[PDB]
């Protein structure tokens, strides 16, 4: 049998297991490639979710049908307190 | 930016809010919230509605009529924009206000 | 960093308008869920025995055991995610009064919606104002991040100019953007005299 | 077109500025390339090919007989 | 003076702009290849100002004026009011028309002198079509054909009624108008000539499809050429009859 | 390629003369030259545009 | 359809159509089948490959059938072109050769669907579908030389030039080397060989030039010859039914 | 339609980050690095 | 996505399911047009294909002249009756749904169209826009 | 045919004025129009052509034309000036007169 009629499948396998998160506050699992040459800088800033709230403005999108015009977007307001430093975490490469 | 009156009890309209129901006779009514629109779907009438502002209106209460509502008409004429005469209306807008 | 201890950093000094950001955040919790909203599935026509919102059948006569892969109903949410193509429309500040002017607008009026955030307290500081929806809901952290590749897409080389920043109560159907406009288009109450 | 255009084109300046030295290569290569399909090829096309090449030794002899 | 172009793919080159003889308009949507194109034959000798129209593209259609006034649909925003009366000449006025019928270009056509309207249109419409223009305004039909501005191109110089007229609303439309007037048709044979062109007293853009015979026609009832005061659709007569 | 040294010819219109100690990276950058130019979705017997090899000769011509 | 068919499906010599029809039939139908299978199991896999092979071979030669001009009823003109050139009379007879063996196809595979339902064992009916592709095979092993000559004819057919016969044309003769290509040459932007020998033009050539706003097209033609319109080639009969089919001065 | 793994696509990308596209990100961080010290700087200060 | 509209369409919500009744738009004659299949709809199993504003679909005229029954035919649609978000930033529907035949092209039939038209159906097709006597 | 005719009569047939007394109606060619000089597209002193200008700033696919600039005001200093369009509601087209 071939199930006579072929559809894409339900869910993404890649996202499986989809079990609770181990922590409230995820983890980032990459960051962004040491360009040493440029000046130090925060590669991540902690923040806090406060609501979406909507926004209008005119779109700069040459080639676009709306080019030039209105059009109102959602924006997702995020409450984000200074963060301050109190330590350092080293790392060296192993091959493990 | 163009703010419309409610249809139903003149509220403002922000953009982004409410309903525009298109009759067939092709003018646009506007609702602010639902509350407005599915009283239009009764066919209530504004005026009858002791909430509505039209009926305040038609009540004879709230300064129906006064000469800083002259400023308020929706004026077609395009006439030129000028930076004085924005300044101008900014300040005249902010008076005509507390005087009304 | 030994320089930086004990200093507090501003977002202003690790992010910027027009800027791309990720923002990972753990989604909203949904608890036990069926099969037929957890991964969508169709719902079985009418009353169905042994139930209607389930899977009609889990796998074949072989291999004699329940494949990995059919999505058997579980836990809903709460699971970590990574948003990424986010551009910032609008970096405040918690110093800058009427932080909802515009150029447009130049209204004397705060970014909070009247009456505060639903489910969370007035602004008083900082705030990234990304554009489009984020993992989790009010109050859920949020690691903002970087894009991890100079991508300067179109869309996010693209200038942003915000025209208005509605502040209309989300508590309802809120129409008034300020305390002052409700109070003028409503007139003197019988309370303020 | 309308016409035998293209060998009018051939007649002018002829299917490339170097159309005869990557034929000749070609030509040459096909010696190996005959081996390599011969022994690369797998399933039902390698029977057809060995089927086409006793053919063709078959027609060849004739020819030369 | 006739050149051929065209919008991003269309041959309806009156639905994208509004040529007029002191103005012209163009639609911002695109590359600048139209609006090139238009500057390409008037060149700075009158303004081409970008525009829309409640952001549509087909901003030809929605407005309709001569070169005294201009007048745009009631759903236009204010923004594109106050660009297109900063950017044209304060000669030209303009006035946002509050009637039904929103689209003016189709609802309405009009020269410098005289300005066809449909026949429903409501009489302030008219008095205020008058009061701009100037021009003399009078219902009319186009042999039953009531969208009359995208059936008949006009100008001073002339005007194109679609081919359907009969001879005796040709004779009737040049007795109201004025000017000379002849049936045809503009790109590859399409009927409607109102939005498929737009023309003034000195250049008539069309798109890539017209025929020549029928950018011939057009510039012979326009005059837009020397040596051709419409006058010579008698030496046509030939080309005429052969293409039909 | 490393060593060889690319350089019109002189009085020759529509050429470039590639040239090198070692026949291996002036014939990897020839093979380049005419991959990089291929045509494409086209018959190959009207198009004849691209580049294509005129000579391998040596420097010296006449040594 | 008429004006330059060049949407011709491209016919293939029949060594080569039976080769592909056959791999297409292996390879989109089911293969493989046990003995423990079913009767009708087997029965209704050996009818469904016979039906595709039936069809793919029906469609092979019904595009064919479809493609082609059909001389016949398409005007005198290109009648009498296609008469000179391909030899009307083996064009028609190619072509009556397609359609009897699309019907003879058509019928094996009919009486052997119908044959196959009774086979009691997968042997009988494993040579039942044999023998209907084998019947298939030969039916286009006599195709050969019909549908080699229709690969020619199309390969010469596809670039005959356009040409309305309603539309103003003017038509040029005269002597060969009399210049006549020249004109040609310069009356309208077509290309035509203008070398000093004869005949420079074995064929009809066209060339569209703008006049009075009215298009126009200038039509050479390959010689003529005095002769007693008996000792003549299809070229110069080509010529003169050209000038015969076609008004305008 | 190209893949977003296709080799030809991610080629003219990686051509055309040479330009405008690392020029907007290197005067972002350089602006960003710019308003650090002046926050480093604002907090020594006092 | 469909051949002869000028340039590309925005996403609105669908609301004419394959098989929906429509009012005819136009003066070509027809009294209305039942839909039967949406060109550029996206395939999908269990799924009905479904139009929205400005889209064409080819539809039978289920009522008016007898010689424009009995064959199906593209058209256009100019209304939807279900809501959508302008990109501008405010709901609206249409009091009923509507559209109008035409050729593949895309080319008007009638002389013109009755009643109000949309924005984006005028705005996708320019020979809808010079037969539309009424823009919203 | 003593058919086809009638019915290119319809459009070889071109109207006559019918006086209808007549009122001025001469054409209306701007002088400057007059003054234009025709573009060549071979003259290397052929105008900047926006379309050049747009093919010199990354072409359609990227250039952002500016529809400021192009508009004619009192004076150029403020001709990039945003206007507010909005104060505290009721729009300020609404208020914006002369006088
Ligand atoms: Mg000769
Ligand atoms: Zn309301």
């Amino acid at each position: 049998s071939h199930r006579k009629y072929e559809a894409p499948r339900h869910g993404h396998l890649g996202f499986l297991p989809r079990k609770r998160a181990a922590s409230i506050r995820a983890r980032v699992k990459a960051f962004p490639k040491d360009d040493r040459s440029k000046p130090v800088a925060l590669t991540s800033f902690l923040g806090y979710k406060a609501g979406m709230t909507t926004i209008v403005r005119d779109l700069d999108r040459p080639g676009s049908k709306f080019h030039k015009r209105e059009v109102v977007e959602a924006v997702t307001v995020v409450d984000t307190p200074p963060v301050v430093v109190v330590g350092v975490v080293g790392y060296v490469e192993t091959p493990r | 930016m163009r703010i419309y009156q409610c249809h139903f009890c003149s509220s403002p309209c922000y953009p982004g809010h409410g309903i525009m129901f298109v009759r067939n006779d092709a003018k646009e009514f506007r609702f602010c919230r639902s509350k407005c629109h599915k009283a239009f779907k009764q066919r209530r009438n504004p005026r009858k509605l002791k909430w509505t502002k039209a009926f305040r209106k038609a009540a004879g209460k709230e300064l129906a009529v006064d000469s800083t509502l002259t400023f308020a008409q929706r004026r077609n004429v395009p006439v030129r924009y000028n930076r004085e005469l924005v300044a101008t209306t900014l300040k005249a807008m902010a008076r005509i206000e507390e005087i009304r | 960093a030994r320089e930086h201890f004990e200093k507090t950093v501003a977002v202003d000094s690790v992010f910027e308008q027009n800027e791309m950001i990720d923002a990972i955040a753990v989604t909203k919790g949904h608890g036990f869920e069926g099969v037929t909203h957890r991964w969508g599935t169709k719902k079985l026509p009418r009353k169905t025995h042994r139930g209607l919102r389930k899977v009609a059948c889990i796998g074949a006569w072989h291999p004699a055991h329940v494949m990995w892969s059919v999505a058997r109903a579980g836990q809903r949410g709460y699971h970590s995610r990574t948003s990424i193509n986010h551009k910032i429309y609008r970096v405040g500040k918690g110093d800058d009064e009427a932080n909802g002017a515009t150029s447009f607008d130049r209204t004397k009026k705060t970014i909070t919606p009247m009456g505060g955030f639903v489910h969370y307290g007035e602004i008083k500081n900082d705030f990234i104002m990304v554009k489009g929806c984020i993992p989790g809901n009010r109050k859920r952290i949020v690691t903002l991040r970087k894009s991890l590749y100079t991508n300067t897409s179109r869309k996010a080389l693209e200038e942003v100019s915000l025209k208005w920043i509605d502040t209309a109560s989300k508590f309802g159907k809120g129409r008034f953007q300020t305390p002052a406009e409700k109070h003028a288009f409503m007139g003197t109450l019988k309370k303020d005299l | 077109p309308q016409n035998d255009y293209i060998e009018r084109h051939i007649k002018q300046h002829g299917k490339r500025l170097d159309h005869e030295e990557r034929k000749r290569k070609r030509e040459a290569r096909e010696s190996h390339k005959i081996s390599e399909r011969a022994q690369k090829l797998t399933g039902w096309k390698g029977k057809q090919f060995a089927k086409k090449r006793y053919a063709e030794k078959v027609s060849m002899r004739k020819k030369i007989k | 003076m006739a050149t051929r172009t065209q919008f991003e793919n269309s041959n309806e080159i009156g639905v994208f702009s509004k040529l007029t003889n002191t103005y012209c308009l163009v639609a911002v949507g695109g590359s600048e290849n139209f609006y090139s194109a238009f500057e390409a034959e008037l060149g700075d000798a009158i303004p081409i100002v970008h525009t829309t129209i409640a952001g549509t593209r087909i901003i030809g259609r929605m407005t309709a004026g001569n070169r005294r006034g201009l007048l745009v649909p009631t759903q236009t925003t204010d923004q594109e009011l106050q660009h297109l009366r900063n950017s044209l000449p304060d000669s030209v006025k303009i006035q946002r028309v509050e009637e039904r019928l929103s689209a003016l270009g189709n609802v309405i056509c009009c020269n410098d002198y005289v300005a066809l309207v449909h026949p429903d249109i409501d009489r302030e419409t008219e008095e205020l079509i008058s009061d701009v223009l100037g021009v003399e305004v009078f219902r009319q039909t186009i042999s039953g054909n009531i969208l009359v501005g995208s059936y008949c191109s006009l100008s001073n110089q002339g005007g194109l009624v679609h081919p359907q007229t009969s001879v005796q609303d040709q004779e009737e439309l040049s007795s109201l108008l004025q000017v000379p007037l002849v049936a045809g048709t503009v790109n590859r044979g399409s009927s409607v000539v109102g939005a498929g062109m737009v023309v003034n007293d000195y250049l008539a853009v069309t798109g890539l499809d017209t025929t020549a015979p029928e950018l011939s026609v057009i510039e012979s009832i326009f005059r837009l050429q020397d040596a051709q005061p419409e006058s010579i659709s008698g030496n046509l007569r030939d080309t005429l009859i052969e293409t039909y | 390629r490393d060593g060889v040294t690319i350089e019109f010819s002189t009085n020759v219109k529509d050429e470039i003369v590639l040239s090198g100690n070692s026949v291996e990276d002036v014939s990897q950058n020839a093979a380049d030259l005419q991959q990089i130019c291929r045509v494409r979705n086209k018959d190959i017997r009207k198009f004849l545009d691209g580049i294509y090899v005129s000579h391998k000769g040596f420097i010296t011509e006449d040594l | 359809m008429q004006l330059s068919w060049k949407d011709i499906p491209t016919v293939a010599p029949a060594n080569d159509l039976l080769d592909i029809v056959l791999n297409r039939t292996q390879r989109k139908t089911p293969t493989v089948i046990r003995p423990g299978f079913k009767i009708t199991r087997i029965r209704a896999f050996y009818m469904r490959k016979v039906k595709y092979t039936g069809e793919g071979f029906v469609e092979k030669f019904e595009d064919i059938l479809k493609g082609f001009p059909n001389i016949n009823d398409v005007h005198p003109f290109h009648r009498d072109l296609m008469d000179t050139l391909y030899e009307k009379n083996h064009y028609k007879i190619s072509l009556a050769a397609i359609s009897r063996a699309k019907s003879l196809v058509e019928q094996v595979a009919r009486d052997y669907v119908r044959l196959l339902k009774f086979g009691q064992s997968l042997f009988q009916c494993k040579q039942l579908k044999r023998a209907a592709l084998g019947r298939m095979a030969t039916i286009v092993k006599k195709l050969r030389d019909p549908l080699a000559y229709l690969e020619q004819v199309r390969q010469h057919i596809g670039r005959l030039p356009s040409i309305d016969p309603n539309t103003r044309t003017l038509l040029i003769c005269g002597y060969p080397n009399v210049g006549k290509s020249s004109f040609l040459r310069c009356i309208t932007k077509s290309d035509v060989d203008v070398q000093p020998y004869a005949f420079t033009t074995k064929s009809l050539y066209v060339g569209h030039f703008d006049y009075k706003y009215l298009r126009f097209q200038a039509i050479d033609t390959p010689g003529i010859l005095d002769r007693p319109t008996e000792e003549m080639n299809n070229i110069e009969m080509q010529s003169i039914y050209a000038i015969a089919h076609l008004r305008s001065c | 339609a190209k893949s977003l793994r296709a080799s030809s696509h991610l080629n003219a990308k990686s051509v055309k980050r040479r330009g405008v596209f690392q020029k907007a990100v290197d005067a972002r961080e350089q602006r960003i690095s710019d308003k650090l010290k002046e926050d480093l700087l604002k907090q020594k200060l006092e | 996505s469909g051949n002869g509209a000028q340039g590309t369409k925005f996403r609105i919500s669908l609301g004419l399911p394959v098989g929906a009744i429509m009012n005819c738009a136009d003066n070509s004659g027809a009294r209305n047009l039942y839909i039967i299949a949406v060109k550029g709809s996206g395939s999908r199993l269990n799924r009905l294909p479904a139009a929205s504003l400005g889209d064409m679909v080819m539809a039978t005229v289920k009522k008016g002249k007898p010689e424009l029954r009995k064959k199906v035919m593209p058209a256009i649609v100019v209304r939807q009756a279900k809501s959508w978000r302008r990109r501008d930033g405010v709901f609206l529907y249409f009091e009923d749904n509507a559209g109008v035949i035409a050729n593949p092209k895309g080319e008007m039939k009638g002389s013109a169209i009755t009643g109000p038209v949309g924005k984006e159906c005028a705005d996708l097709w320019p020979r809808v826009a010079s037969n539309s006597g009424v823009v919203v | 045919s003593q058919s086809r005719i009638n019915n290119v009569l319809n459009k070889i047939h071109v109207a006559q004025p019918q006086a209808r007394d007549d009122v001025k109606r001469t054409p209306f060619i701007p002088e400057s129009v007059k003054n234009l000089k025709k573009y060549d597209p071979e003259d290397p002193n052929r105008r900047k052509l926006a379309r050049d200008i747009e093919a010199e700033n990354g072409g359609a696919g990227v250039f952002n034309v500016n529809l400021k600039d192009k508009y004619l005001l009192e004076d150029d200093e403020w001709k990039n000036d945003i206007m507010p369009e909005i104060l505290d509601g009721k729009n300020v087209y609404d208020f914006l007169d002369p006088e």
